[PDB]
DNA sequence: CTGACACGTGCCTGGAGACTAGGGAGTAATCCCCTTGGCGGTTAAAACGCGGGGGACAGCGCGTACGTGCGTTTAAGCGGTGCTAGAGCTTGCTACGACCAATTGAGCGGCCTCGGCACCGGGATTCTCCA
DNA sequence: TGGAGAATCCCGGTGCCGAGGCCGCTCAATTGGTCGTAGCAAGCTCTAGCACCGCTTAAACGCACGTACGCGCTGTCCCCCGCGTTTTAACCGCCAAGGGGATTACTCCCTAGTCTCCAGGCACGTGTCAGA
């Protein structure tokens, strides 16, 4: 129904993302090539396949695109200051040869500020390096640590990689308690996937005063990748032998549905894309594979990813999946007044046959 | 109240151990108030320094446990504790896989 | 059929990556009885004091061979010789 | 009777880094006699310290001396920095 | 007697744990008399020690101080 | 203070006529230090060991053991012993 | 009246060895034989040292102890070469 | 040009006390080498023993106390 | 016979270039550097005897800069 | 030939001679655990044999780099004059650590569950090796 | 390179026994006070560390040179290596018992602590002869 032509939809939009990543990725595959021989610090520096990887999970603009280059650090300690698990900032460790990083430093603290400077300084070396490419850098401005490379194509387009350490040792203490897939791909798929490394993307709290640039926030992309591919509690389930279950493809829907209403409504540009995906993985380890994720009965699948969605709003909590202790949408974080709007928004749209996928 | 003398520190181990284990082995005919928290504070340091290495070690065997064959691929992968503990046997831990490239074929 | 030195290569890559112990125990309990009957006689040892002799007594083996291969590579030949171990115990204090 | 080890404390410690790991019981044992040979090393060189300057107190600044001169390079400058890390909040309470 | 309990192979297994890839055939009869000599040394003192606890039994521990006595420490047996 | 009036008495007995410099007298005293200093040390682990809070002749004696090679114990012992008999006695 | 020394029958001091073993931070008691048991053996390895080195500047025909002959009865004795080996002496060539 | 100090003359006067014969002539650099970084060893440790006590000389058993924690004991100061 | 082998200005010179790369002003007693030329030179003595040997071995007369990092690598301070 | 050891007196400072209190160390009696000794069966590991091939060892010859001697130059060694940092000791007081009570949560021992891991079995791979 | 024969790596199921969690309790850490003396703070003496300077001359430097020895090359033949068949005695389970380590309760005698009287031993000064 309603539901299966969004999906095709969604499908368009993925030719439109190969749109996309015919420059895109033309561009990075022999621009990231420069890095390594550099003989810099952000020499090594390669990306690491997350995100969407061609799919529509980035959640981005239509014309636009996101990429991440891991950089591996030695010995990361993580410190969190007056936050709780949201923010961290970056110490270091007794290193025997010296840091590679030990001029990027505040004192102790490792800052966003002069890595993501450094970093688009070679950036713009090498764009105005090579020529065969038709690559550019456009300004940048001092609200996000985006180092935006804007691409000129016949028709304009535009790219941007953010700088995430890699740190290879134990999850932070922070995520103890999280991740609970036990029940649902087995504690042991949990206890081969908190061996992985975990990366640290710069953000800016912009809401404290003390430390503001150097601080850096926990990214767990590479696990959630993970799950999103090979989910289902069946090894089979979406790997083989047919066994369509149906719940990415609520995930897909649910998260156009935000989209749309961000777009059409102005307030709701405090809520990103991302807390659709906490609502579902705390969703899915609620109810591990169910009778209830069959391709039909999919409006019953809506009907329940809406309930959990108005749940989490009405009582003012939702846990991230693998911080536990940390309301993505809280008074503090978000006031109440844009939540009970958006409340009333979801309420509405639940009724009178969902008006939003009309005009789609 | 009753507040113990590791938590204000901060601290793990035990600062009212340490002093009596300072008190009662023949070390001095006195013990400072910041002499526990100093030796505590460098005592966990250390063992906090050893026990991550050692973690990882065992973390990327792909077990969940450390066996003295983990604290050995930790103290002599290391400059500084190899050096810290280089006239120290680690039973059951073996040796560091190296072989001349003289013998190589 | 293996060419010699290949099944050489083959298990110091095996006994390196182990941690077993590579004497028999046995026979070691033994040579340690034997030896201590000439400082005490009628004496008793606890199994976790043999163990510890054997755990001490085979790690100086293993550095004293770790040893002699320099000495024996220094001279431009690969087969270890007696002459190689006295002169790895004697830069040692040893001898 | 009762043995006292630092089992309980070198699992502290082994919880705030590596939360999810253990230790085999007899890795413990080599953590045990690690914890108390450097104890003693650090101990033995402040004691001696003390007596080279004709003092009779062990304090915390002979505790630094020990640390600087035992410890090998880094280790000796990360070390005495959370030693005095916990004796300023310590008196501050 | 006991001392040909420590046989060629095993050596040899020694030996390779140490990096040796070929052995002379006067190693063993060398070998064999290098670790007596380490063991008299070990078991001399702790056996000093145990007669001085006023004992039967060798210990782990007179074994372990012993052996810390020689300059070599041994984790993982008490202490 | 120095054992260098007492290191004199004995070399009066082991050596009547032979005397002995200065500086060779300074090594005299930093030897005699460092044996001293290093029985003493080891009689404090030996009654540290059985958990003892006393050190006795019978420690002493055990470290000398323990420290002294070969025939070099085997004397001092009875040098030891013989004292404290001559001790005990009066 | 009698020091401890001559009812022990011995050059070095009885006295100051109890005094140096008390105040050094050994053990919490001193019995009463270890000064006369440590004197003895002081007493004894000096004067095995200076019968060695006495008879040792005899063959050079000088008639004093300088470091130099010192270091060569060291070195000879079998004995004291393995006491007082990992030493260096001032003078000692 | 300091540690040069250290003449050939010297380290060829060392090796004949040690028993050498003959020697080469790439070995006075290694030796040199060898003499400082024994050197630093010992000064460090006898620096952080002079702080300790707060002086500015550095004594004399200072070194000798450096000297003892390497484990080679110094007799004659 | 015993007396020492370096020169003690140029040697005197050596220590205090030493010492400033760890205190910034600094000075010695007069006895502080005679007994670390005087264990200085016993050191290297030493290293050469046990590197003559290391150089027999090898069926040489000529230690060269090979042996004597022998006698180092299996002492243990490299 | 001189300064490096030998020997001499004043004295004050640390050792010798008691005396007492209490607590560490010596003894006797029980408990239980842990070291020793035996039995018997697979069976893993040591012993033995033997062909050969890759390596220890001897020989030989060139060449380049080390040792001795000689003419010249650099700077260490002794001394002497002279000043200032700073080592070394002293005297106040005071505040920090030792010690004793009384209270009390942390840490040890005992108990008990089940999850990590050691082992097996059969691909699947990936070295080595004659060619 | 090409591929046969072997080691080595690896992954979906056993099953056991040890890591770790929990509970009662005891004894060792903590709170609150007192007291006394180790160490800071200041001030002062004066030893010895730095500094320059001039002259003598032992020792570093440089060159010549020719002979000793380092290093590659060659041959060859002892003697270890790898593999196979056979002997043996180490490893394992299991039980028993008794020697000895460990625990507890008087008890006494041995070391610490204190006061005081003073002779051994350090320092300062003088006066020689061993021997650099
Ligand atoms: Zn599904």
């Amino acid at each position: 129904d309603k539901l299966k032509k969004v999906l095709d939809k969604l499908r368009l939009k993925r030719k439109d993302i190969s749109e996309a990543a015919e420059t895109v990725n033309k561009v990075v595959e022999r621009l990231l090539r420069r890095m390594q021989k550099r003989e810099s610090e952000f020499k090594g520096v390669e990306q690491l396949n997350t995100g969407s990887y061609y799919e529509h999970v980035k959640i981005s603009a239509p014309n636009e695109f996101d990429v991440m280059f891991k950089l591996e650090v030695p010995r990361i300690e993580l410190q969190e200051y007056y936050e709780t698990g949201a923010f961290y900032l970056v110490k270091f460790k007794r290193i025997p040869r010296g840091n590679p990083l030990s001029h990027f430093l505040e004192g102790e603290v490792l800052s966003a500020t002069k890595m993501l400077s450094k970093f688009r300084k070679i950036i713009k070396e090498e764009v105005k390096e090579i020529k065969d490419i038709d690559v550019s850098v456009e300004k940048e401005k001092p609200g996000s640590p985006a180092v935006t490379l804007l691409i000129r194509n016949p028709e304009e387009i535009s790219v941007d990689i953010i700088l995430a350490l890699e740190s290879k040792g134990s999850w932070p203490i922070s995520t103890k308690e999280g991740l609970p897939i036990q029940g649902w791909l087995g504690t042991k798929v949990r206890t081969n996937l908190r061996r992985e490394p975990f990366y640290l993307v710069p953000k800016n709290a912009k809401d404290g005063n003390s430390f503001q640039g150097e601080t850096w926030r926990l990214s767990f992309s590479h696990t959630e990748k993970y799950i999103l591919n090979n989910h289902g509690i069946e090894k089979t389930c979406c790997e083989s032998s047919g066994a369509k279950c149906c719940r990415k493809e609520c995930l897909k829907l649910m998260k156009y549905l935000l989209e749309q209403l961000k777009k059409e409504f102005q307030e709701l540009d405090a809520f990103c894309s991302y807390h659709v995906k906490t609502a579902i993985f705390h969703m899915w380890t609620q109810d591990p594979q169910d009778s209830q994720w069959d391709p039909r009965n999919l409006s019953s699948c809506f009907d329940k990813l809406l309930a959990f969605f108005l749940e989490c709003l009405r009582t003012e909590k939702l846990d991230h999946y693998f911080i536990p202790k940390f309301n993505l949408f809280s008074q503090e974080l978000i006031d109440r007044k844009s939540k009970e709007f958006l409340s009333k928004k979801i309420e509405y749209e639940r009724n009178n046959g969902f008006p939003i996928f009309d005009k789609l | 109240k009753a507040k113990s003398r590791s938590s204000r520190a901060g601290l793990q181990f035990p600062v009212g151990r340490v002093h009596r284990l300072l008190r009662k082995g023949n070390y001095a005919e006195r013990v400072g108030a910041g002499a526990p928290v100093y030796l505590a504070a460098v005592l966990e340091y250390l063992t906090a320094e050893i026990l991550e290495l050692a973690g990882n070690a065992a973390r990327d065997n792909k077990k969940t446990r450390i066996i003295p064959r983990h604290l050995q691929l930790a103290i002599r992968n290391d400059e500084e504790l190899n050096k810290l503990l280089g006239r120290v046997t680690i039973a059951q831990g073996g040796v560091l896989p190296n072989i001349q490239a003289v013998l190589l074929p | 059929r293996y060419r010699p030195g290949t099944v050489a290569l083959r298990e110091i890559r095996r006994y390196q990556k182990s941690t077993e112990l590579l004497i028999r125990k046995l026979p070691f309990q033994r040579l340690v009885r034997e030896i201590a009957q000439d400082f005490k006689t009628d004496l008793r040892f606890q199994s976790a004091a043999i163990g510890a002799l054997q755990e001490a007594s085979e790690a100086y083996l293993v550095g004293l061979f770790e040893d002699t291969n320099l000495c024996a590579i220094h001279a431009k030949r690969v087969t270890i010789m007696p002459k190689d171990i006295q002169l790895a115990r004697r830069i040692r204090g040893e001898r | 009777s009762r043995k006292e080890s630092y089992s309980v404390y070198v699992y502290k410690v082994l919880k705030q880094v590596h939360p999810d790991t253990g230790i085999s019981s007899k890795a413990m044992g080599i953590m045990n006699s690690f914890v108390n040979d450097i104890f003693e090393r650090i101990a033995g060189e402040a004691s001696r310290l003390a007596h080279y300057n004709k003092r009779s107190t062990i304090t915390s600044r002979e505790i630094q001396t020990a640390v600087r001169l035992l410890l090998p390079g880094e280790l000796a400058k990360h070390a005495v920095s959370e030693g005095t890390k916990a004796v300023t909040k310590y008196t501050s309470s | 007697d006991n001392i040909q309990g420590i046989t060629k192979p095993a050596i040899r297994r020694l030996a390779r744990r140490g990096g040796v890839k070929r052995i002379s055939g006067l190693i063993y009869e060398e070998t064999r008399g290098v670790l007596k000599v380490f063991l008299e040394n070990v078991i001399r003192d702790a056996v000093t020690y145990t007669e001085h606890a006023k004992r039967k039994t060798v210990t782990a521990m007179d074994v372990v101080y012993a052996l810390k006595r020689q300059g070599r420490t041994l984790y993982g047996f008490g202490g």
